[PDB]
């Protein structure tokens, strides 16, 4: 089963305003062991095994200072099958923050299944 | 209907029994015994011997202590009788038991002999310090008393001892002695210990 | 900062469904 | 109907003697079926 | 203090009013279902915080089970107060109540 | 520390307050200390030698 | 078990002189005191207690709020086992001007 | 300035009455900082602030006058102020707690928590809790309570925990009633301490804290309780106190050692403290009501301690002991058919129990247990054999290690016979609970430098 | 709930009544007067709706109680209304009453004996007695008032008479006796009584005829036309539409309150009225308004978005036009526009509170008031009394099972380890829960938690091994504490092969369909296993159903 995900960071940003985001670790401040998951871009490594509470995203926003991370969370572990960086249009310039996400989760027949 | 109202509020805070001076010794007598009835829990590890339970859970750490029900300290109960919640000749009764918990309830009657100082009492007690602002005391060797600086006589005047502590002396010019006679000005009684708040001026 | 007589130390650590100190006690 | 024979009952000054079952459950009692039907007493020796 | 002492005569006069004496109780002499599942279980609860059993309970864990075996025994210390539409009551002990 | 299996739900005076003579006073704290030293009621009581200590001598 | 005990059961203060869970709280106590809950309704302001000879307030009757304010009574005050959804109804009905009398035994 | 602060303040008092409250306020606020920051009002400001506050404490007694008391009881390291403006900060204290004691709960608290630091640090806490506790004795309540809050946990450093038993120490000597809670608060510590020695058995720390502990409390025990104590004084009443207290955390103690001890030691100070200690534990022994476990317990300690002791009569010890095992006839008599009866051996884990202890007993004390004439005291040769040959046959259901080291050494004493008993038994070869509780002795020997030193007096090691 | 914590008091009855003004303003914690709840840089507005006083919000401890927002109940503050307003559910009866009284000698226009008679019948009917109440119609001797003044007599002389013959024996006590019959006698009189009222148009008692009331849906009463006969006689009154203010409302119902204090004592009082409390018309107005504790009106949190209180923005709206009522009122003393805008003002507050408690009856999707808070969906006593969402029960889809017994459940060792019961550790369970302590919480039979005798909580959760078997060695301690010696500790165990659990398949059409079951924990397992037996009373076919545990 595959489901995909849209981790957009124009959620609170509207009508061009400055950007305090962006994809990616910020320097000086690092969380223990997320690079574990996560490519030095921010992005997950794509077939990466991932269960609830493990970063899916890393990113960076200046109006906190702190870099912070978009979590998993599901009961149905998954792994990474696709990851698709995109533009954000807006007249370009500014870089892709966003981006969509496809987690490939195996399901064996379990007792329950219907047939 | 004007004063109708605030007459039931004079009685809630009316004094029951006065303290009287007596026997010439210019002491007014505080100890006093009051029968009451108590609504106690019982623990189930008590209810082969329910007295004993009654005892040491609720009036064993109600004595030494204040009582703001009672308007005294509590020192010590005579005579335990738990009432049966059958009403009926034997020493088995029984108690009814929560219907959520295994803790049963009871009603209790017990004489308290309580220690009942009201304000205008006059009291002795043995001087236990005296610094430069109060005046430390005992009533019967363990009930704390204190008189501040303004309410000691004007007269009287404090003499700070410079080799190690004070002393003060009284009008006539000469230091107090051991036992000192005073008036109840005040009894605190929210904080660990009773204290009693003194004058020596009226 | 729990403020608990115990003492937190920091570090709390979210469990899902349940709100743990990473010491003595959860939320 | 709620707040319509809640304004009845405060009209009437009436007092809810909280022996239906649906009052029990409102005020946390329990309930007086089956079970509930009695009370458990502790016999006890000593006087 | 003198109004507590009227409202206590009340409350116990009251409470004599409602009891029904041992040779005037007219209720069943059989344990309902209901009376035997509150006994086995209040006792099973004084059993849980360490109340003194009147039984041995040889390797027993389960306090129900400890409160089953007190029953069988009638070693069970406790009193059903029935009550009627009235507010009266029948007092009947654990003991004298008939167990299937 | 203030629950029902510490604290009492209730404590009503069943009548008002009779007072009793420093015999009667002598007389209990005897009885009373006596029945109660036959874990934190011993330090009350060592409190209650010194009132009946009071009530007869000297400290 | 399921209605109450194992869903929003609440052990609450409720005062015996004028029944209620909302007027209850825990009065502020001075560095060595100990709080105690009172019924604000039950309680008279320090100040309009005012007065056969003088009455003195045997100082276990006066309790104070975060605010400073000293107050007279309303000591009458118990626990009872409650579901909290009572506490939010006797809430909403007091905003409606209806007020629920507890009657609490023992008294 | 001086005489400039003299009017700032006596203005503030003005400005109080009529409620203004910033004036006071800037000063509370001015006394309230950290005794690092300069700006902290200076000892003779302070000096002033004091004396005049001190000299009518009526004028603040006030909701108004709250924050300003409150920011002088929480002034910082005031231990470490200067003798004349120490002298008035006490005064004031003094002052205070007259009127309304009710900040004495919050001054003593803070006191009873610099118990951590050295013996010195902390005079003037004692010093003013012996009076406070004299003038108002219905303190020792919320007190003690702050006896138990502020204990130092045992993860907490050391010098916590050493410190808050130095000052409990010099807390008991000048107020001798509260005491209970103290010693409470002793052996609930010590106790953790043996137990997790146990199970463990970082480490290194636990080591020196319970060894520095041990060392102090003993040392104490050494002095405090004395002869000259024990006819006229308090430590008779210590003895008795802890003894109980002791015995009953340690009558309940689950296997483990490294408190049980304290009594082991204190005990062997004077002929007096080992008899009326070991009577109490006879008291234990025979009790009718204890638990199945509480006995054979018990009995483990008796015969631990009888070997190992120092300061023993070996007649006081003997005697009793003979007559036990004359219990130890009656036992077999109102049993044994209760032996050939319905049941099986263990219904007798008890008598084996107690049997062990007095065979344990017997092998470390032997050489002992021959008068003068070469003969035995308590018939043990003509009796040993009695039981070994009874229907118990306690040589089966017994330990592996004592019962093999008594039939040596009985063996060796023409005291009992054994090795065809045993051949016997092993050709006729909750169950666990049981030989785990008669595989622990509690007084077999101790693990520590100092205490061991200290115990020699008193022990007999193997050798 | 806890059995370490038995509860000594009990409600045993509820009484319904009003609150009064005077009762709310010394009750109240603080005055609500502005209608903004947030100051600059985040602190709440003083005298504003999240006023500290009213409890602890925004990690501020309550300037009340001085705690913190978990163990702070919140506290009760109050508005003052500027002028008084008409309270909504009780705008119909003071409407009734309005309509049935005489603008004149403030009495209702029907004769003091009729009054009376119905005053006798509801007195004799707060007892037991309706047998009583009807032969009270037998008593009988335009008609002169010497001779009226002693049919009134004679009738309270057999009302005094029949209440202390039935009060004297077991028919009636103090409190007098009610049953649905009695209820249904009363209920039956109360409407017959506001009928006859209503009816009469010309006043018994003066022969003076009253000024009409009319009324709309909102709560607004105003005056009614008049035909030139009815002309003639209010002139000859004294020789023998238009809008009606609520204080004048209030002036009128006061006097007719106090007048006919008689009868309304017995009208609004189910059973005798023991406290003797007066019946006033100021019951039927507000001149306050109390504002429940911020507890009960926090602002709801959706993920990162914190919506605004929605009682708050009703509440503020209120709060805005009183304020600015009050001022464009003050104005006009230096003194038409001003008296068109204060009317209008007076009925936009009004209208507030109406908004502030109800839609449907407001308007014509607006802000819910609080009678439909109460009734939203199938109402707060449906959704949240009568029925709750429960802790300790699990759910899953049920599987066939003929291995396990008729009378047990195949529990996944899933809901085993998440299922815990609180179980006291005594002498006789120590080996038992020593064992599941050492287990911990993911390893069956275990122990999540420890509940220590002195009331608080040690999770096992993060423990290991080491810390466990410390803890197993310290369950049976004895309590060093005096005040909590009478408890021993609880281990939250594991749901054992012993313990019951209420199956239950919905829809519960009979009892049956919420059995009992012994739990039996089967390895391996990731659904409920159930017995074929079962399969009839749950109506239960294994076709992917669902079925609730209760633990
Ligand atoms: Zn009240
Ligand atoms: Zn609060
Ligand atoms: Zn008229």
């Amino acid at each position: 089963m595959y489901k995909t995900e849209k981790v957009d960071l124009a959620l609170n940003r509207n009508r061009g305003d400055p950007i305090t985001q962006h994809f990616g670790f910020g320097n000086d401040e690092w969380p223990k062991e997320w690079l574990e998951k996560l490519d030095e871009d921010g992005l997950p490594y794509i077939g990466t095994y991932v269960e609830e509470g493990d970063p899916i995203c890393a990113y960076f926003d200046d109006t906190l200072n702190k870099t912070k991370i978009k979590t998993y969370h599901s009961s149905e572990p998954a792994y990474i099958e696709e990851v698709n960086l995109i533009g954000d249009e807006s007249n370009k310039f500014q870089e892709l923050q966003t981006v969509s996400i496809k987690y490939r989760i195996r399901r064996t027949p379990q007792i329950g299944d219907k047939f | 209907n004007e004063n109708r109202e605030t007459a039931r509020f004079i009685k809630k805070h009316k004094k029951q029994v006065t303290n009287p001076i007596d026997e010439k010794n210019g002491t007014s007598n505080c100890i006093v015994r009051v029968p009451i009835a108590l609504y106690v829990s019982l623990a189930p590890m008590y209810l082969e011997n329910p007295l004993q339970g009654v005892m040491k859970q609720h009036l064993n750490p109600l004595v030494m202590k204040y009582n703001n029900k009672v308007g005294g300290v509590v020192l010590g109960y005579e005579g335990l009788k738990i009432l049966d919640a059958d009403p009926l000749d034997t020493s088995e009764k029984l108690i009814k038991i929560t219907p959520d918990t295994p803790f049963g309830f009871t009603w209790c009657h017990v004489n308290l002999y309580v220690w009942q100082p009201q304000v205008g009492d006059v009291l002795e007690g043995y001087i236990f310090i005296q610094s430069a602002s109060h005046i430390g005391l005992l009533i019967h060797d363990a009930f704390n008393a204190s008189i501040k600086k303004n309410n000691i006589p004007v007269d009287w005047t404090f003499v700070h001892n410079d080799v190690e502590l004070g002393h003060w002396v009284d009008s006539n010019g000469e230091p107090i002695d051991g036992k000192l006679r005073f008036t109840v000005r005040n009894v605190h009684t929210t904080g660990r210990v009773v204290s009693v708040d003194g004058t020596l001026i009226s | 900062i729990c403020g608990t007589d115990n003492c937190p130390s920091r570090l709390w650590r979210i469990i899902d469904g349940r709100r743990t100190c990473q010491y003595g006690h959860v939320m | 109907t709620t707040c319509q024979f809640l304004t009845k009952a405060v009209l009437d000054n009436e007092r809810e003697q909280l022996d239906s079952p649906s009052a029990r459950i409102v005020v946390g009692k329990l309930n007086n079926v089956g079970t509930g039907s009695f009370d458990v007493l502790a016999k006890v020796p000593n006087a | 203090p003198e109004d507590f002492q009227q409202h206590e005569q009340i409350r116990r006069k009251t409470l004599k009013e409602k009891a029904i004496p041992k040779d005037q109780r007219a209720t069943t002499p059989y344990m309902t279902k209901y009376e035997r599942a509150r006994i086995l279980g209040t006792r099973a609860l004084q059993i849980s915080m360490n109340a003194p059993v009147f039984v041995d309970l040889e390797g027993e864990t389960d306090p129900l089970r400890i409160a089953m075996k007190e029953l069988a025994e009638k070693k069970i210390p406790l009193v059903i107060r029935r009550y009627l539409p009235d507010g009266s009551f029948e007092d009947w002990s654990v003991e004298e109540l008939i167990v299937d | 520390t203030a629950t029902t299996l510490n604290t009492p739900v209730v404590i009503h005076a069943t009548q008002l307050p009779q007072h009793v003579s420093t015999d009667e006073v002598l007389q209990f704290l005897e009885s009373f200390i006596d029945e109660k030293e036959n874990t934190n009621l011993s330090s009350s009581i060592s409190q209650l030698k010194r009132i009946q200590r009071d009530f007869k001598g000297l400290p | 078990d399921r209605l109450l005990n194992s869903s929003d059961y609440t052990q609450a203060s409720v005062c015996r002189e004028c029944g209620s869970i909302l007027t209850t709280q825990q009065s502020v106590p001075r560095i060595g005191s100990i709080s105690t809950v009172c019924c604000r309704r039950c309680s008279m302001r320090f100040e309009d207690a005012k007065k056969g000879e003088k009455i003195f307030i045997d100082d276990s009757q006066i309790w104070e709020d975060g605010q400073g304010n000293k107050f007279v009574g309303g000591n009458e005050t118990t626990t009872v086992a409650i579901p909290f959804v009572l506490k939010y109804l006797d809430s909403e009905l007091s905003a409606m001007g209806i007020r629920l009398r507890y009657n609490v035994e023992p008294k | 300035s001086a005489a400039m602060y003299s009017r700032f303040v006596k203005s503030a008092l003005d400005d109080l009455d009529k409620n203004d409250s910033t004036q006071i306020g800037i000063i509370a606020n001015q006394v309230a900082l950290p005794s690092k920051n300069p700006e902290r009002i200076n000892d003779k400001n302070l000096n002033i602030l004091l004396d005049i506050l001190s000299s009518n404490i009526n004028r603040i007694e006030s909701s108004r006058g709250t924050f300003l008391i409150q920011s002088i009881i929480n002034f910082e390291k005031w231990w470490e102020l200067p003798p004349h403006t120490l002298s008035k900060y006490i005064y004031f204290i003094k002052i205070l707690c007259s009127s309304i004691p009710k900040w004495w709960q919050d001054v003593s608290m803070i006191l009873v928590s610099c118990f951590i630091l050295p013996i010195k640090q902390t005079v003037c806490h004692h010093d003013m809790l012996k009076y406070f506790l004299r003038m108002i004795p219905s303190s020792m309540g919320f007190i003690d309570t702050y006896l138990a809050k502020f204990f130092p946990n045992k993860n907490d450093t050391r010098r916590k925990l050493v410190n808050y038993t130095s000052n409990l120490l010099k807390l008991r000597g000048y107020c001798s009633e509260l005491g209970f809670q103290i010693w409470s608060l002793l052996i609930e510590k010590i106790i953790s301490i043996d137990v997790e020695l146990q199970n463990e058995l970082g480490i290194k720390e636990l080591s020196t804290k319970l060894d520095s502990i041990l060392t102090l409390v003993s040392t104490h025990v050494e002095e405090q309780v004395t002869p000259e104590s024990l006819e006229s004084g308090e430590g008779v009443g210590v003895f008795n106190t802890l003894t109980t207290l002791f015995k009953t955390h340690v009558l309940p103690t689950y296997y483990t050692r490294s408190i049980q001890y304290i009594m082991f030691h204190v005990s062997q100070q004077q002929l007096e403290l080992m008899d009326s200690f070991l009577v109490t534990l006879i008291d234990i022994s025979f009790a009718v009501n204890e638990a199945a476990e509480k006995k054979i317990k018990s009995l483990q300690y008796l015969g631990s301690y009888i070997a190992r002791a120092k300061k023993l009569s070996r007649t006081q010890i003997i005697f009793v002991a003979s007559y036990l095992t004359s219990w130890l006839n009656r036992y077999v008599i109102e049993r044994e058919e209760e032996v050939d009866q319905r049941g099986g051996m263990e219904r007798f884990k008890h008598f084996y129990a107690a049997f062990q202890a007095l065979c344990y007993i017997f092998c470390f004390r032997h050489n002992i247990f021959r008068d003068t004439d070469g003969n035995w005291e308590c018939e043990l040769d003509k009796f040993f054999q009695r039981m070994v040959i009874s229907k118990f046959n306690p040589l089966k259901f017994c330990n592996e290690n004592v019962m093999l080291m008594f039939a040596r050494i009985a063996q060796q004493e023409s005291v009992a016979y054994c090795f065809s008993i045993i051949e016997n038994n092993n050709n006729e070869r909750t169950r666990q609970q049981f030989i785990d509780l008669q595989s622990y002795f509690p007084y077999d020997p101790l693990f520590l430098k100092n205490y061991k030193i200290l115990m020699k007096e008193y022990y007999i090691e193997w050798s | 709930m806890d059995i370490s914590k038995p509860v000594g008091s009990e409600i045993t009855s509820v009484d319904f009544g009003i609150l009064t003004a005077k009762e709310i303003r010394n009750l109240s914690a603080k005055q609500i007067t502005n209608p903004t709840v947030l100051d600059n840089l985040g602190h709440p507005v003083s005298g504003g709706l999240y006023d500290l006083a009213l409890g602890a919000f925004l990690r501020n401890l309550c300037s009340t109680c001085g705690l913190d927002e978990k163990f702070c109940p919140g506290h009760q503050g109050h508005i003052e209304l500027p002028v008084p307003c008409y309270n909504p559910l009780f705008f119909n009866q003071l409407y009734i009453y309005l309509r049935a009284s005489c603008l004149f000698c403030h009495h209702f226009r029907l004769k003091s004996v009729e009054v009376h008679r119905y005053a006798c019948k509801l007195r004799l009917l707060q007892y037991g007695l309706i047998d009583e109440s009807y032969k009270l119609d037998e008593i009988t001797l335009d008609i002169s008032s010497t001779l009226l003044n002693e049919l009134k007599s004679k009738r309270s002389e057999y009302v005094d008479m029949a209440i202390a013959k039935a009060l004297s024996d077991g028919r009636t006590t103090e409190r007098g006796s009610f049953t649905a019959t009695v209820n249904d006698e009363r209920k039956k009189l109360v409407h017959e009584f506001h009928k006859k009222l209503l009816s009469r148009g010309k006043c018994d008692n003066c022969g003076m005829f009253s000024p009409k009331f009319r009324k709309d849906g909102f709560t607004k009463i105003f005056e009614t036309a008049l035909n030139e006969k009815q002309i003639t006689n209010n002139r000859v009154k004294g020789f023998i539409s238009t809008y009606i203010l609520s204080t004048e409302v209030k002036n009128i119902l006061d006097t007719v309150f106090r007048k006919e204090q008689c009868v309304l004592q017995y009208v609004f009082h189910s059973r005798p009225n023991l406290s003797r409390k007066l019946v006033k018309a100021d019951s039927f107005f507000m001149d306050v308004l109390v504002v429940p504790p911020t507890r009960f009106r926090l602002p709801s949190k959706l993920g990162e978005e914190v919506h605004e209180n929605s009682q708050n923005q009703l509440l503020s709206k209120v709060l805005t036009t009183s304020l600015l009522i009050r001022d464009l009122n003050d104005d006009l003393s230096k003194l038409r526009v001003i008296f068109s805008r204060l009317m209008n003002a007076f009925v936009t507050i009004q209208n507030d509170v109406n908004a502030f408690i109800d839609s449907t009856k407001a308007q014509g999707v607006p802000i819910p008031g609080v009678k439909q808070a109460l009734e939203k969906k199938e109402g707060l006593f449906r959704k949240h009394m009568m029925g709750k969402r429960v802790n300790y029960a699990a759910r899953s889809v049920i599987s066939p099972d003929p291995n396990i017994e008729t009378n047990e459940i195949g529990v996944p060792p899933v809901f085993a380890v998440k299922l815990t019961y609180p179980e006291p550790v005594t002498a006789y369970n120590i080996a038992e829960l020593r064992q599941a302590v050492i287990n911990g919480p993911d390893k069956w039979p275990g122990a999540t938690q420890i509940q220590n005798e002195d009331g608080s909580l040690v999770s096992l959760i993060g423990m290991s091994v080491e810390q466990r078997k410390a803890l197993a060695n310290q369950l049976l301690t004895p309590s060093s504490n005096v005040s909590t010696h009478t408890l021993n500790k609880k281990v939250y165990r594991h749901i054992k092969n012993r313990d019951v659990v209420l199956m239950n398949r919905q829809p519960t059409l009979h009892k049956a369909s919420m059995m009992g079951h012994k739990v039996r924990v089967l390895p391996n397992e990731k659904t409920l296993r159930l017995h074929y037996a079962n399969t009839g009373a749950y109506n239960a076919d294994f076709d992917g159903d669902e079925m609730n545990m209760h633990f």
